[PDB]
RNA sequence: UUACUUAUUCAAUGAAGCGGAGCUGGAAUUCAUUUUCCACGUUCUAGCAUUCAAGGUCCCAUUCGGGGCUGAUCCGGGUUG
RNA sequence: ACGAUCAACUUA
RNA sequence: CUUAUCACCCCGGAAUUGGUUUAUCCGGAGAUGGGGUCUUAUGGCUGGAAGAGGCCAGCACCUUUGCUGGCUCCGGUGCGCUUGUGACGGCCCGUGAAAAUCCACAGGAAGGAAUAGUUUUCAUGCCAGGUCGUACUGAUAACCGCAGCAGGUCUCCAAGGU
RNA sequence: AUGGGGAAGCUCCGUUUCAAAGGCCUGAUUUUAUGCAGGCCACCAUCGAAAGGGAAUCCGGUUAAGAUUCCGGAACCUGGA
């Protein structure tokens, strides 16, 4: 103790070498970074139209988990299970004879773009969801108006990579629930009254409700005081 | 018909400048953070003559605020400064002969020089031996400054730009007359390789606008448009008027 | 030269006081008188700032 | 002409201190106390300033040593004009 | 109030 | 090993100014004076190394031919020539490259103690140092000019007399 | 050259610029391993001089011709141990 003293540099703006701090607000990121961070920040500057903001509109936490494991229980059949179902199948109709029939109904998942779009047209889903986070926007942005014109419940998912998972794939797009077993039946029906409250009956408001045109951190802060300059008495 | 001495130039082969004894460019220190925060403490070591430039430069050492080694600047000297000393650069420094202090520092009437355009260019005006910079006036709306142009102009530029108090050394140079071809021989051939220069009249039409004639004369105004072409303008260009003036600067 | 430095032994190339090989005996005279005096100045600056501001 | 910035254009920087709010004080002296502004540790000297920084505080399965927070305010990732 | 050895190269 | 200009240090503290260069430049920011320190230019003494090389004399004798002896030592001079170096002065609106490379200094990381550790910047000791060029002319005959052409073609050393 | 940008294209500009541009030390000591409990930066290709910069050799002898290269003697530098 009587050894040590007291030494605190100055960190003035001439006085001492800076210390270490947190440059993590000026590093100079890559080229792609760069883009990824500025085109986001031009989708949300400029004024999009509804079909942004009626996606961007993604489901609430707890429905999104009700869905999916819902979806779970009804999740499709794997390579293994295939396997087996394939080989039971062969060994029935290869002893029997059966007509392929000594295999039960499957109840899975319906998913893919063109076979989801397919089954809204033919009425044949009773629940979609739709992911919002498709990089080229031009697959699911007729997807809520089809939806509305068949008059088939719809949502707004948030992770195409959810839906992937959920499909056993790495990336869905699109979910589709076209038949339910009698065991689930109720829950299912609750869970897409929720869903229609949420999203088919706000269809025409949303689709009427513009999005984006919010301004930077600055340019808000900058606003706010020019206001309040302007106002000031 | 062939093509003029300026055209010439212009591509720059043997008309490029004879650099390998300059000392580097002079240029004011960047405006990072204690330039317009407050004021960083520089010693000017050595002044020493810039070739091909009339002012001599000063070689400055600052310390890096971020890391610990020597920052070496290239100024442009002001008279009156001398090595080892205390010159000091940004916002909050002292209107002293050789500080770098911005224009909106500096108050109505200031002199300074190697003043900059643009805050962060590092100086554009007034940098050459004997001249300077006058503060005319302050617009502190819009922060913007009046100065007055060596040429005797009205510039109007933003208040956080800055530029070194006082006036370049070396002042007085154009008053020694030169006395020697060999004397303007050694300052272009340290300069760039523009002289001696030859009349239009003496070169041949193929050389010239002014060229040919069985007696040396130009034939035709030597005022010319400014929206001549290339190896059309040769003589005056888009002269506003001609011969010999009686007055002032009307300034 | 350089390379013959190089293969010299150390105390040719070096005085045994502080700044041997690099500075002169004047100059590092001077820089320790400077050195001292200016953290004396320093010392009584800080006293006299502190001592003017607990009056004021 | 108007309150714009994201297209585009220009210039720098090792993209380091951008915007906003808070620690501290000096004011007209406050018709009730952030209501309006400012400062946010350096100018007699060709010295020095660098070991995730010394100190402070809590915890130490305690070897020739350390860990978190602080010193070095917080939020927004718009590098700045 | 005091003096020997010792180049010889430029002028008159 | 020893030797200088320049520069630097200690001691007293200088007008009646002194010292001093061919050239007038310094001295209370400390000169004259006394003493000392430093640089490897340069010189000197050694070792190399007289055993070498030169200058002589003598004796064997088709035998790719030899061997002995002596000397090689002291000086001097200079507006001498050339070259290098040093302290300087003149010139410039001209102030007369870079880089590789090699040292040194600040700082204190880490490491170190009675037969065990710290130094291979002190001395001595061991090994290796690859690849290409290397002959000759370089010019009134080896290059170019149709040629062994009175042409052209860069540079180093430079005795005596007038 | 490269990144990058022009040009229908042979190719042009550009040389640090709007690029995610990167190699050596006591080293953990034994199946691993410039993967490792570890450390710092910032020239930011390359080419370009047999007259610029530059590590180090001299004497004597020797050949039909080579010698600061061979031989004899006497040294020095670089790298390693």
């Amino acid at each position: 103790n009587p050894l040590t003293h007291s030494t605190p540099k100055n960190f003035g703006i001439g006085q001492a070498v800076q210390p270490k701090r947190n440059l993590s607000r000026y590093v100079k990121w890559p080229e792609y970074v760069r883009v990824q961070r500025q085109k986001k920040i031009l989708s949300i500057r400029l004024k999009v139209p509804p079909t942004i903001a009626q996606f961007q509109y993604t489901l609430d936490r707890n429905t999104a988990a009700e869905t999916f494991k819902l979806f779970n229980k009804y999740r499709p059949e794997t390579a293994a299970e295939k396997k087996e179902r394939l080989t039971k199948e062969a060994a029935a109709v290869a002893e029997g004879k059966s007509k392929q029939d000594a295999s039960p109904k499957p109840y899975a998942v319906k998913y893919g773009l063109n076979h989801v779009v397919a089954l809204i047209e033919n009425k044949k889903a009773k629940l979609v969801l739709i992911a919002n986070d498709v990089d080229p926007i031009e697959l699911v942005v007729f997807l809520p108006a089809l939806c509305k014109k068949m008059g088939v419940p719809y949502a707004i998912v948030k992770g195409k990579a959810r839906l992937g998972t959920l499909v056993n794939q790495k990336t869905s797009a699109v979910a589709a629930l076209t038949e339910v077993r009698a065991e689930d039946e109720a829950a299912l029906a609750k869970l897409v009254s929720t869903i229609d409250a949420n999203f088919a009956d706000k269809y025409d408001e949303v689709k009427k409700h513009w999005g984006g045109g919010i301004l930077g951190n600055k340019a808000q802060a900058k606003m706010d005081k020019r206001a309040k300059n302007s106002d000031s008495a | 018909g062939r093509v003029i001495r300026n055209q010439r130039k212009g591509a720059g082969s043997i008309f490029t400048s004879h650099t390998r004894l300059r000392q580097g460019a002079a240029k004011l220190r960047t405006l990072d953070y204690a330039e317009r925060h407050g004021y960083i403490r520089g010693i000017v070591k050595q002044i020493v003559h810039d070739s091909g430039r009339g002012a001599p430069l000063a070689k400055v050492v600052f310390r890096d605020p971020y890391k610990y080694r020597l920052r070496e600047e290239i100024f442009i000297a002001n008279e009156g400064v001398h090595t080892g000393q205390f010159i000091y650069a940004g916002k909050k420094a002292s209107l002293n002969v050789g500080n770098v202090l911005p224009l909106g520092s500096v108050p109505e009437g200031t002199i300074v020089s190697n003043v900059e355009e643009k805050p962060g260019d590092r100086g554009a005006l007034a940098r050459a031996s004997g001249n300077y910079v006058i503060i005319i006036g302050h617009n502190p709306d819009e922060n913007k400054t009046r100065v007055r142009l060596p040429s005797g102009a009205k510039k109007v530029i933003s208040s956080d730009a800055r530029g070194v108090i006082g006036v370049i050394a070396g002042g007085g140079r154009v008053d020694k007359p030169l006395l020697k071809a060999g004397r303007a021989f050694h300052k272009y051939r340290l300069k760039r390789n523009s002289w001696p220069k030859t009349r239009g009249v003496a070169m041949n039409p193929v050389d010239h606008p002014h060229g040919g004639g069985n007696h040396q004369h130009i034939g035709k105004a030597s005022t010319i448009s400014r929206g001549a072409v290339s190896g059309q303008k040769a003589g005056l260009i888009a002269a506003r008027r001609t011969g010999l003036l009686r007055g002032s600067q009307k300034t | 030269r350089p390379r013959q430095y190089a293969t010299v032994s150390k105390t040719h190339k070096t005085v045994s006081r502080a700044y041997g090989g690099s500075r002169c005996a004047n100059c590092v005279k001077e820089r320790i008188i400077r050195a001292f005096l200016i953290e004396e100045q320093k010392i009584v600056k800080k006293v006299v700032k502190e001592q003017t501001e607990a009056a004021k």
